């Protein structure tokens, strides 16, 4: 005797949370506007 | 002992290495799946739609539709600044690589080809 995830790995969990994320707010337009 | 003296000397996956580029293309699949599923729903997709979400991965001009949508477009801001941090990421590796340049060489001793190759091996 070159990084690796690192970062990324937890971007992808805050990217999947996200997602799951992302439904939770769905209702919440659907929730005012009824 | 006995040595050889010479003068000094006068790729864009070189920098890193593959293990990056088999991540992304995940996201190619993630994303694409993603706002489809979300503009399923509510009820352009594979035809337009595809443009735009790749397109953020680029911060160029280039004119495009805007999707509207109260809630759409919240969560591909929440994707817009991933590609930033990845961008800026991918570009401070590189001047790191020019840190650690080798020196490329051309011989390796006296029992290299080259020295025992009297012709046939270029000028």
């Amino acid at each position: 005797s070159t990084l690796t995830f690192e970062n990324m790995a937890g971007v992808f969990m805050l990217v999947a949370g996200g997602i799951v994320a992302g439904i939770f707010l769905i209702f919440i337009e659907i929730a005012y506007k009824r | 002992g006995i040595s050889v003296m010479v003068s000094r000397s006068n790729a864009f996956l070189e920098p890193f290495s593959a293990d990056v580029w088999v991540m992304m293309f995940v996201m190619l699949l993630i994303v694409s799946a993603v706002a489809v599923f979300v503009f399923e729903y509510f009820s352009f997709t594979i035809g337009k739609a595809i443009w735009l979400l790749w397109g953020l991965v680029f911060n160029n001009s280039v004119p495009v539709q805007n999707p509207k949508g109260t809630t759409s477009k919240i969560m591909v801001s929440v994707w817009a600044f991933f590609a930033v941090i990845f961008l800026a990421s991918y570009t401070a590796n590189l001047a790191a690589f020019m840190i650690q340049e080798e020196y490329v060489d051309q011989v390796s001793g006296l029992s290299d080809k080259k020295f025992q190759r009297p012709n046939d091996f270029s000028p």
